[PDB]
């Protein structure tokens, strides 16, 4: 996020960090309950990469965070990779998280529900804070 | 879900 | 280039009509806009949330997804419309 401000450690406890196999943070993620996380179907994850949560500072060594093992990635069929549209994964978890203080899930809306132009909302992320 | 134990300061 | 810590940014909701000034035939139903407000979401912040606030609980309306190639704050940025996707989520959710 460009011109973003640090957030409160462990207040966006749905939040997580898909990794490689090397450590290399590569997209975000959502937790909806304890054995899935939701993303973009664009971020090709594959088994081999790792979720983690409760993370904060990437930097620290003494965080108490939770490298998830993925069991199963699940593209959205109607995902068109041309136009980028319908751009979302669900990730199966092969341990499910242990829901704490910081790690939590976020609520999905019903199909019905209205999100009005002008609505303030906030969005997260280890994403580059500058081009 | 939605309710965070540590409250976001934004 | 790429932040230690987790960063955060308010930012509002465009309507499809309206970023399509800026995107054109590129925004399709199931896309969202926000932005174009001094911030912007930018290489490493995608599959992350864009949540809104409601009747006290924060919600999952949209999925960093793309955006400009240069993380152009003055331009809007978008996300996977979480509206039109719940229902598969609750079908492979059901079914697994």
């Amino acid at each position: 996020i460009v011109n973003g401000e640090e957030a409160v450690p462990g207040s966006w406890p749905w939040q997580v960090s898909l990794q490689d196999k090397t450590g290399f943070h590569f997209c975000g993620g959502s937790l909806i309950n304890e054995n899935w996380v939701v993303t973009a179907a664009h971020c090709g994850v594959t088994t081999s990469d790792v979720v983690v949560a409760g993370e904060f500072d990437q930097g620290s060594s003494s965080e108490k965070i939770q490298k998830l093992k993925i069991a199963k990635v699940f593209k959205n069929s109607k995902y068109n990779s041309l136009t980028i549209n319908n751009d979302i994964t669900l990730l199966k978890l092969s341990t499910a998280a242990s829901f704490s203080q910081t790690v939590s899930a976020v609520c999905l809306p019903s199909a019905s529900d209205d999100f009005a132009a002008g609505t303030t909302c906030v969005t997260t992320g280890w994403g580059l804070t500058r081009y | 879900c939605g309710v965070p134990a540590i409250q976001p300061v934004l | 280039n790429t932040p230690d810590r987790l960063q955060q940014a308010s930012l509002p909701l465009l309507s499809n009509t309206n970023c399509k000034k800026y995107w054109g035939t590129k925004i399709k139903d199931a896309m969202i806009c926000a932005g174009a407000s001094g911030v912007s979401s930018c290489m490493g912040d995608s599959g992350g949330p864009l949540v809104c606030k409601k009747n006290g609980a924060w919600t999952l309306v949209g999925i960093v997804s793309w955006g400009s190639s240069t993380c152009s704050t003055s331009t809007p940025g978008v996300y996977a419309r979480v509206t039109a996707l719940v229902n598969w989520v609750q079908q492979t959710l059901a079914a697994n």
